[PDB]
């Protein structure tokens, strides 16, 4: 799976991507 | 009360519940607040979870994405005041792709100092029309609240009527609820903004939002100005120093903060002005013992080092970062894709600036009506310039008008070429003064500043056409200018008229019904109106046609929007003209005013004339079987071109001629009605038709000036005794007792009597008609009786008139003698 | 940012790996 | 004859007419003849003053601005044909700004070869729509015939009709004269161009214009191919060689005339492929001894050195100085200011050429479509660029649509940069074509390639939409195409639908009644159509409404324009029924066909009753006094911007918080009707009247669908003794004289008889009438007479019924006993 | 309403646009 | 003729004082 | 023409839409 | 509620499936 | 007299500024 | 050409003397 990633889409895309570690904030 | 417990500067909490249990003993934000990027959340996560000590926050609160959240009443209960010292792209809340999140609930939120509300796209929220968003921040016309179920689908709204406050929104009252069981409390306006109890008692002048006693400052729960033991006050008293503008502190505190950033990794705090500021403004330098800023033996300025020499401005929040700079060391890209206009808190945030080190940029700027926020700059180094070497990027502004004051406001532009693109409401003017005062007029190249998309939109003319000759009639207005002629008088393809009617004198420039004027022949060009109303105002200028030229200024020629008012003429009919008549000698008649009054209009007249009665009915024997008497397209876009370029051929076709063959060798009654519409008639005669001739004339004194009349037509009520018989019965027996019978006629009755009745009945035997017409009643004077049998009868007679059947008179006796 | 490397460019799976824990 | 006498080539003349006596001599010009310029010119100067002798012209004729100058009628009255060899701005008769002139009086000229006619501001010349440009002229589109006498004013035009002949020019007969006194000569269409005689016989083959004696070529005025020995011929015999394309000439004369120049300052003449042409074309060189082009051994080009190196073609004269040329060594810039197509002119002078030293440069080029006529372009060396370092300067083209067909056409720029601007016709895919085959994609900067002007009128979304489902029904239309998302998904802002009624198949492309659609939630996208006429067909096609993108491409998709027909349903009602009786059982019912059909119209349906009598007229007595029976807009450019605005607002907001969050950690009687519009009735009752159903129904088999009727009544004539009384009067005398009249009725009347009326009169009496009734006549069985004289009586009988009066019976004779 | 002029309609407008120096009609 | 010229026609200012004194 | 739906204009609308699954009104 | 949703208003092809099986 | 001079009112220009010894065409 | 020199440029006394005899 490769295509253009924006807006909701791309919010879904990082969450299949990762979230069993969780989204990265700086400290 | 006021704020207990820690202070918990700004947090960002995300991908579980786990880290925001750190909010519990700290009722102020000293910063932002974000919950978002929750997916393995569940609605059983957050009942269990409250922040009743929450209470103010000074940034903003943000929420992205978080699942399982239905409602804020249980997480925020307290939250009242949103600072909104720095916001989130000029939002002070913000909400977005809030899934499974069903009402707002936050019944405590009063005051929004500073920003926006935006809530989008949260397919279940609701409740949301129902919050009176001006009661809670000042500048509402720029909240974005799109894309909810409030719109998409039609969610109720129950607000509980058996209490919830009700305010006038657009044209109607309704109630204001955050919840099904909480009701947004509204304050009377004698609490202008301290808030008020639960009775309506207004609070102290420093509070904000809610006390607990009314008149106390120390009974609180949000401060309007600073925050200081637990009391709120206009400023803090010494030797306390304002910080973060919302609480004091003292020398101690921000000297700590100083030294905590200096032995460490930022914001080292300093001293000025008797606050704690995180950076000292320009002019200014920290000493070593003290950090009070004294001010420097020399104009050093403060440099704002811009991250990758280019920074993009497209909110407040990213202008607030360039707050204080006086010369910054980058470029400037102004990007405000909006819709609401920003200048207020651009001007504050810029505007302090002097020097621009590179270019500057103002591209896709919607909401900009100028450039004028920009109050100090004066420079533009443009040491680095954008790509194709420019140092002033204009492009595509759709409502960008003027550039800078020139009469006051000074530019000098170092290096680097200027662009002007697809501006159109930018003209031509301001690019060519702006040119001349920065000092770079001869330094752009063809292209650079376009012709046919800067100000195309935009009425610059900046020559005054002036009419010469007006004069108004009925229906016509005859309009007169004074010739206009470009240097090349073959470039003008004619004049074009706007005029619109127009009720009140100021009216806009630039409907709008055009009509396409020739020029004249080389006499003033002029036009006829035609097609016009009486009495009607309208408003009139011309605007030249000249042909593009590519090479030099196109040209221009306009003139002011002159009012002419027609003249005014006889009105129309009066409409619905009834007539009825309540009483016997009284009719009332009512109309309405005409439709086309043409004018003021003064007077109606209103005429009578009774109906002779028909003369048949004086002729007629009613006595007869078959008695029943009546109880009375703008032009498209490719035709123009078409002219255009013939007009055009034409010219070029001279042209070649001129160059090939030159070679440079070396009476009845009426009534005045004032103001009114109806009237009540005497003096008419009972049960008779009239005919009625109304007029609306709005002009006595100076001949009547008027048009004709509206026709109807009205019968009075008829009299109760009129068709009856009056006088005795008078009776002779002749000789062969022939009966003649004679009784006085009903001299007045109503209109006319076509037959009277005479029931004659001797004793014991039956009633016996004779019915006697006008022309029996005339010929025989009354009625004869041949052939009678003896004995005594009983007479009564009766009339019948137009009206109905009179009655009967007075029975009477005659004897026929028996012989 | 990401919308720069992503909905204008082209991302890979590594490169959304960046942007987590 | 043919052309006598000198041959005077092209000469102008000015300022006076003295030295047009010069043109005494000569009947063909070898030339131009220009007559301009003449101020102190009177209309007696020219009365004396012809031309006889002159025949035809080679280049053209130009007037500009002699006075005094009333018609050519006297000054060419023998001018015939203009060939047109070198034209004068692409026109080969010239009239402008000539001042006192009436009238052509060209009543000669019959062929005009090549150019067109251009008259202009001319105050006061007329017989200018009397003239049928379509005989002398080939391309008539192109004539400029305007601003004279003939439109501004109501100059008459008598062409004597009592011999002028009448052709039409657009839709109408109008006979064709120059002048008052002459006819404009018209040859039968057998005579195509050779012209005809006086009688109109067709002269010869190698003929033009006029001839004395057909079918003979010594005999003609004009030829149309060659002039030799006064003989006209179709090619040049040996030894002789072509010569100016209108005549044949020896080696010696084009000897001569090489040496003439040679020897002297100038068109050094050359021989080549049997004609005497001026410069010989490339691959040949002159020899030394003979003058005879030989080929080269080796490639040299015809260079054509422009002065200044920068040549403008703005006419067909323009371009024709580069005939024959291969090599440019200068810029050509090509503005043509017209509307009308001369690329058929352009790719005879251009097209020749390869090679182009300098820039090539279109601007203002309304009436081209293509640049096709450069068939053998190929190198563009630009070694002198325009302004700006530019080589194919493309700007304001309202028609440009396709540069070159890529297919087989190549193209190799050396140097410049590109440039294209306002060419709203000529989309980015020929631009890019172009760009990738020249060679110059990595050489253009941006700007110098505009988006929202190239192609913003031309539909190139080169992306197929397909529709998926399309059902119709009755007054709807069912549309769903496959969803399309660019790569922003968020860039689609919605589709927009276009449609419109189409009889035919082949319809325009890009009325269009528009609907926005908004794009689906990621489902088909979809739109049903309402408000819909039954049976009509309609073009679909979906554009797609996608943000501007500055940087890349736009976007671009849109479907093929699909028709659909709707179905066919019940028709409308038949308009004005009308039903005429004009015999006493035939009634005539005409109708028109509804304005509604919907469909092909089959039958039509009509339906008949009888109407009974009506009862009262049986129980009415008609003898008592009253006895009268009756003798039977698209939503403002400003809103739209906002949408487009908050659109991309939400994006802006959108992209702006993904980059803050995310951080990159390193049953009735009938008929049927068959296709006509009346009906004769038969079997109806006499004088009856008759209700009427008419309808109009398109389907009979498969039950019929169709709407609801139509009514109209009409009565029958009545029979001519349907009235009369039929049978002998028969009567009894009683004892007391008693005379009971008794006679048979009649049996069938003209529906009913209302009385009857019996006149009697005793012999010597006068006549004594009584009306009978109906119930009269059933009560009595006729009539009976009581208590009359003694006598002899004549009785006669009448009947009267609906129709009328019926006929008295024959006299009866009774008489009665006297006693 | 935006119409030719015919009869009324031109003897109004021929009086509007002269009569001061006078019209023959 | 005027009927002629703008009764069918538009007939604007400039051929109307050509009916004048 | 180009007006809202309302009543039998409804039906034949929701017809059209649906019918091959099913609609309910 | 089709009624009150586009009797009176205009409701696109979207918000006509919702009404189906 | 100083102006710009187009078309007709160039022809007039010219005209009064010469005319007398005529207009000049080459040889 | 005297186009471009007087309609578009300004044209003199003496200059317009070049296009005369």
């Amino acid at each position: 799976v490769n295509q253009h990633l924006c807006g909701s889409h791309l919010v879904e895309a990082l969450y299949l991507v990762c979230g069993e570690r969780g989204f990265f904030y700086t400290p | 009360h006021l704020y207990p417990g820690e202070v918990c500067p700004g947090m960002d909490i995300r991908n579980n519940l786990t880290r925001l249990h750190e909010l519990e003993n700290c009722s102020v934000i000293e910063g932002h607040l974000q919950i978002l990027l929750m997916f393995k959340t569940r609605p059983e996560d957050f009942r269990d979870l409250s922040f009743p000590k929450l209470i103010m926050i000074t940034d903003y609160l943000l929420l992205f994405r978080v699942y399982g959240l239905e409602s804020l009443k249980d997480l925020f209960p307290n939250l009242t005041v949103i600072r909104g010292s720095r916001l989130f792209f000029n939002y002070a809340l913000v909400i977005f792709e809030m899934v499974h999140l069903k009402e707002l609930g936050l019944y405590n939120l009063m005051n929004i100092t500073r920003g926006s509300v935006r809530i989008e796209k949260n397919n279940e929220l609701c409740y949301l029309a129902t919050i009176d968003w001006s009661r809670i921040l000042d500048s509402v016309e720029d909240n974005y609240i799109v894309l909810n179920k409030d719109d998409n689908e039609e969610c109720g709204d129950v607000c509980p009527g058996t209490n919830c406050p009700a305010t006038v929104i657009n044209g109607q009252f309704v109630e204001r609820c955050w919840t099904h069981s909480h009701c947004q409390k509204v304050c009377p306006t004698i609490c202008k903004s301290h808030g008020c109890t639960a009775e309506g008692l207004c609070c102290h002048k420093e509070c904000l939002g809610n006390c607990s006693e009314p008149d106390d400052p120390t009974k609180c729960v949000a401060c309007r100005n600073f925050y200081l033991d637990g009391q709120c006050v206009e400023t803090c008293p010494p030797p306390y120093y304002h910080f973060q503008d919302w609480r004091c502190v003292n020398f101690s505190f921000c000297q700590d903060l100083h030294f905590k950033c200096r032995n460490s990794r930022c914001h080292q705090y300093v001293i000025h002005n008797n606050k704690c500021i995180p950076e000292c403004p320009s002019g200014y330098t920290m000493n070593s013992s003290n950090l009070m800023c004294t001010p420097c033996l020399g104009p050093c300025p403060k440099v704002c080092q811009i991250l990758e020499g280019e920074k993009t401005i497209d909110s407040v929040t990213s202008a607030q970062e360039l707050r204080g700079c006086t010369v910054i060391n980058g470029s400037l890209i102004i990007n405000i894709r909006g819709g609401n206009n920003l200048a207020a808190e651009l001007e504050a945030n810029l505007g302090l600036i002097e020097e621009i080190s590179g270019f500057l940029k103002i591209r896709r700027s919607y909401a900009l009506v100028s450039l004028s926020f920009f109050r100090k700059l004066h420079l533009i180094r443009g040491e680095t310039l954008e790509i194709g070497n420019y140092s002033f990027y204009a492009l595509d502004n759709q409502n960008l008008r003027q550039l800078w004051d020139w009469s006051k406001h000074n530019l000098t532009i170092t290096q680097g070429k200027l662009f002007f693109h697809y501006n159109p409401k930018l003209c031509l003017s301001e690019i060519h003064k702006m040119e001349e005062v920065s000092g770079t007029k001869g330094r752009q190249e063809r292209n650079d500043i376009a012709l046919k998309t800067n100000g195309d939109q935009a009425s610059c003319e900046n020559e005054l056409l002036k009419f010469s000759f007006i004069r108004t009639s009925f229906d016509k207005i005859l309009l007169r200018w004074e010739p206009y002629w470009p240097p090349d008088f073959r470039d003008l393809l004619g004049f074009m008229l706007f005029y619109k009617e127009a009720p009140y004198q100021n009216v806009t420039e630039f409907s709008w019904t055009v009509v396409d004027i020739d020029p004249p022949q080389r006499s003033h060009p002029g036009w006829l109106m035609r097609g016009l109303k009486p009495w009607t105002q309208y408003a009139i200028f011309v605007k030249t046609l000249v042909t593009f030229s590519d090479e030099r200024r196109t040209y221009g020629a306009k003139s002011d929007i002159i009012y002419v008012q027609t003249d005014a003429t006889n009105p129309s009919v009066p409409l619905d003209p009834i007539s009825v008549s309540n009483s016997s000698s009284q009719i009332i008649l009512k109309w309405k005013p005409p439709s086309d009054p043409n004018g003021n209009i003064t007077h109606y007249l209103v005429y009578w004339e009774r109906q002779a009665e028909d003369s048949e009915l004086f002729e007629l024997d009613y006595c007869l079987k078959g008695l029943k008497l009546p109880s009375r397209c703008p032009k498209t876009d490719s035709q123009i071109l078409k002219e255009l370029e013939e007009s055009s051929f034409r010219k070029t076709f001279e042209d070649y001629l001129h160059n090939v063959v030159f070679v440079p060798r070396p009476h009845r009654p009426f009534e005045k009605v004032v103001n009114k519409e109806s009237l009540v008639i005497s003096g008419l005669r009972h049960f008779t038709g009239y005919r009625i001739e109304l007029q609306a004339c709005n002009q006595d004194s100076p001949d009547e000036r008027c048009s004709v009349a509206a026709y109807v037509s009205a019968r009075t009520m008829p009299e109760a005794k009129a068709d009856d018989i009056v006088g005795p019965v008078t009776h002779e027996i002749f000789e062969n007792n022939v009966v003649h019978l004679m009784w006085q006629e009903p001299k007045e009755p109503n209109g006319l009597i076509v037959l009277y009745e005479v029931s004659y009945r001797r004793y014991g035997d039956e009633e016996l008609h004779l019915c006697v017409s006008r022309k029996h009643f005339a010929l025989e004077r009354g009625c004869r009786l041949r052939g009678l049998s003896p004995g005594n009868y009983s007479v009564r007679v009766r009339a019948t008139s137009l009206a109905g059947n009179g009655s009967w008179t007075e029975p009477t006796y005659f004897y026929v003698t028996d012989y | 940012g990401i919308v720069e490397q992503c909905c204008t460019s082209i991302c890979s799976r590594y490169q959304l790996e960046n942007y987590c824990n």
